[PDB]
């Protein structure tokens, strides 16, 4: 069997703003196989209500996957993407960042 | 070899009775099939299966409803029986390569408005002319079939007990004379010497094909069920 | 549109 | 100008419980349109894109009944592989399954895709000429030798050249509005010092469709890609796109390095340096 | 669209000559064509496949060449034998539908008659001794190019020819019997006017 580690981007829709309202992007990619748990978080707290997209692959049969919620950012709030696969020994936790 | 088998080869059904049609097939496929075929002219698919459980409309759906309990079995169920749905029933049977198709045996049914139509036949054996004999040096016995409603017979020829195909011609349609009412008729020419000895003994059989016990009856008729009825001659030097 | 032929490996 | 019609099929496994995922997708260009999934309470096949829901039942019914065969069909690869491979039933195992046509900017045939994978590996895939196929293995030349037999690369080619493409020009007609479209990208430069004598200069590219672009550092008018960062294109969720590339750059020498973006629906190609 | 065009009826050769069925089809995409072959009382069967090359498929013997400019696929063969008495379906295999299948024409058949080299027509009267005054005549040994006569009285019915076959040496001979319900009769007058 191949392994592949996935690729992990957290971000927003649109460039964020204080106060309006935005989605929050988890974008898993480049991962092997298919089998994969993705968490969004607020302040290391778990997100109910968040929907992922149908699951599909690349030329190098590589899958990729959109997890999304609706959320307002704000100054003191925290956003993170939590991503668990075999490849990893431990759930992988990366921030997101806007001023990147 | 791939085996396609149906139950039952032959039925008779009243207009507004429950019909169910029954195929067996033991190769291993997936896709089985339910075609009909209207004298002799086209196949037109009813009703099909790609998977067990799972059942999918064909080209003519109407009046027809199926069933797919397991990968062998397939039925075709008809619920109210109509007098458009007298027709040749074929089940076919393939895997992904699905062009490739297997078929059935195949089974007759006809649909009757009533039943007291239903009529076995009475055979009759002609006797050979002398006139032949004395020319050609062959002696042609003629089988008559005639007066019997539903068209499902089989004949047969039996020559000193045996079941024989040499010189023998059956017709291959069933000859319509009246309205309720199907004819049919057989030859079989031997040699002069085999008709002239009295030894010989000359049969004709035709296996009618009528109700089963389940069907209902009055009770003056006697009950024109599956039957065999047969006539008979010997040699004459 | 699927294609309407199904072949197994 | 030129587009495509893709359907992503998945099938994997699962021995601790009773049926094997099933998940099918199907993409034109960029864009996702229908799905199917095994665990999904409807059972049938599922509008994504808003210009597929012009469809009638006749559409509906039967692409349900088909991607129910093609479920049918990768349940049993899964055991047919198994097989090949000599494994055992205790380990789970991938079957992944893509094909589709492409058309020019004259909404012609240009190129047919089938081909399979297992476990991640090559299995079988049909060549550019649309006649041959590409065994990787000995266990995949049984499914070559099975292919030939029943002529299904003949039988493929009729959907490829005429189904996928007429069908695939049926939804560019039904969805003119947000197929043909084209979104131009917003580009901006963003710097980060990341240690006292070097820093980061991010190239932007949002909101722009489709997926397909190119984003290139230049070192006084050279390629180099030798000393670039750069991230798989992400869907924004609303049916535009983002990307961006990163270059260490020593401080002080920020002004001599440019990022060039190219785009379907951009004029000119664009050039951004740091001021 | 998606459909199979066969020749209708009954079609009758002479055994020895070559064997032509036509069928022309619709289809919308690349199709595939096949013959199915049904002998009396036995299941259809598949006889030959379009593939292959270039229009060229066909097994028993029997072949097809397929010409996709003018849609035609018809069965052909070089000498006729008495054992291709039997219907001929052609198929159509769906190119592109939602779920590919089989589509049928309405099938053709074929009848190939014996060459019969010395004929020796004549009309004999048969009595069935069971019952009284019942009679029956039959026509025998005649050449397979005569037509059978049909019935148009009421009461009196005539039969299609058949062919039986004895196992001495090709004992090859057409027959055809008739039968009335009438008291006066001649067979001598029955089957006349091919």
């Amino acid at each position: 069997m191949i392994q592949r580690t996935p690729k992990i981007q957290v971000y927003s829709r649109h460039p964020a703003e204080n106060g309006k309202s935005n989605f929050l992007n988890c974008y898993v990619s480049g991962f092997h196989p298919s089998d994969i748990e993705v968490d969004l978080l607020k302040n290391g707290e778990r997100i109910e209500k968040v929907e992922h997209s149908d699951l599909s692959f690349s030329k190098d049969w590589s899958f990729y996957l959109l997890y999304y919620t609706e959320f307002t950012p704000t100054e003191k709030d925290e956003y993170a993407c939590r991503v668990n696969h075999v490849t990893l020994s431990q759930p992988k936790i990366v921030k997101w960042d806007r001023d990147m | 070899e791939a085996a396609v088998t149906q139950s039952p080869r032959s039925k008779v059904a009243v207009t507004g009775g429950k019909v169910t049609l029954s195929c067996h097939q033991t190769n291993n496929h997936d896709y089985m099939y339910w075609y009909r075929q209207d004298t002799g002219h086209g196949l037109r698919l009813i009703h099909y299966s790609y998977v067990a459980d799972s059942t999918e409309k064909g080209d003519i759906p109407d009046g027809y409803k199926a069933s797919r309990p397991s990968q062998e079995n397939f039925s075709l169920i008809l619920e109210l029986a109509s007098l458009s749905q007298t027709a040749v029933y074929f089940c076919a049977s393939s895997d992904w390569v699905s062009y490739e198709q297997y078929f059935g045996p195949g089974t007759r049914l006809t649909v009757l408005e009533d039943l007291r139509n239903v009529t076995p036949p009475k055979v009759s054996l002609f006797e050979p002319s002398k006139a032949e004999i004395a020319n050609k040096q062959k002696a042609t016995l003629v089988c008559l079939a005639r007066g019997f409603f539903p068209d499902h017979v089989e004949l047969s020829w039996w020559v000193n007990g045996k079941e024989v195909h040499s010189g023998v011609s059956t017709d291959p349609q069933a000859y319509k004379e009246s309205n309720y009412s199907y004819a049919l008729s057989s030859r079989l020419r031997v040699s002069a010497t085999f008709w002239h000895n009295p030894r010989n003994h000359f049969r004709c059989q035709v296996q009618f094909h009528g109700l089963s016990e389940e069907d209902k009856w009055p009770e003056g008729s006697p009950k024109p069920v599956t039957q065999n009825i047969s006539a008979e001659a010997w040699g004459r030097a | 549109a699927l294609w309407g032929f199904f072949p197994v490996l | 100008g030129s587009h495509s019609m893709r359907y992503f099929f998945t099938s994997v496994s699962r021995p601790g419980r009773g049926e094997p995922r099933f998940i099918a997708v199907g993409y034109v260009d960029d864009t996702q349109f229908v799905r199917f999934d095994s665990d999904a309470a409807s059972q049938r096949m599922e509008p994504r894109a808003p210009w597929i829901e012009q469809e009638g039942p006749e559409y509906w019914d039967g692409e349900t009944r088909a991607v129910k065969a093609h479920s049918q069909t990768h349940r049993v690869d899964l055991g047919t592989l198994r097989g090949y491979y000599n494994q055992s039933e205790a380990g789970s195992h991938t079957v992944q399954r893509m094909y589709g046509c492409d058309v020019g900017s004259d909404w012609r045939f240009l190129r047919g895709y089938h081909q399979y994978a297992y476990d991640g590996k090559d299995y079988i895939a049909l060549k550019e000429d649309l006649r041959s196929w590409t065994a990787a293995d000995m266990a995949a030349q049984t499914t070559k030798h099975k292919w030939e037999a029943a002529h299904v690369a003949e039988q493929l080619r009729a959907y490829l050249e005429g189904t996928c493409v007429e069908w695939l020009r049926r939804y560019l007609e039904n969805g003119k509005e947000t197929l043909q479209r084209t979104d131009a990208p917003k580009t901006h430069m963003t710097h980060h010092a990341v240690s006292d004598h070097e820093a980061t200069l991010r190239c932007w590219a949002l909101s722009f469709y489709p997926a397909e672009i190119t984003l290139t550092w230049q070192r006084d008018g050279e390629d180099q890609t030798q000393d670039t960062e750069l991230v798989e294109t992400r869907p924004a969720g609303d049916g535009t796109f983002q990307k961006w590339a990163a270059v260490v750059v020593p401080s002080g020498q920020e002004q001599r390095y440019t990022c060039h973006v190219q785009h379907e629906g951009l004029p000119k190609p664009l050039t951004l340096r740091w001021e | 669209m998606d459909s199979v065009t066969q020749t209708e009826g009954l079609v009758t050769l002479t055994e020895g000559l070559p064997v032509m069925l036509n069928c022309t089809y619709q289809s919308t995409y690349s199709p595939f064509l096949f013959w199915y072959v049904q002998h009396l009382n036995e299941a259809p069967k598949l006889l030959l496949k379009s593939f292959t090359d270039n229009k060229r498929p066909e097994h028993q013997g029997f072949h097809a060449t397929l010409h996709k400019s003018s849609s035609s696929f018809h069965l052909q063969k070089s000498s006729a034998q008495l054992s291709d008495s039997a219907l001929y379906y052609c198929a159509l295999f769906l190119a592109s539908s939602s779920f590919s299948k089989l589509v049928f024409g309405q099938g053709t058949s074929l009848s190939v008659v014996p060459n019969i080299q010395n004929p020796e027509p004549a009309v004999y009267q048969l009595k069935d001794p069971r019952s009284q005054d019942s009679t029956l005549c039959l026509f025998t040994d005649f050449d397979s190019q005569i037509n059978v006569p049909k019935t148009m009285e009421s009461g009196t019915f005539i039969t299609d020819k058949t062919v039986l076959d004895m196992k001495a040496m090709d004992s090859k001979s057409n027959g055809a019997i008739a039968w009335s319900n009438q008291t006066s009769f001649t067979c001598q007058d029955i089957f006349k006017e091919t």
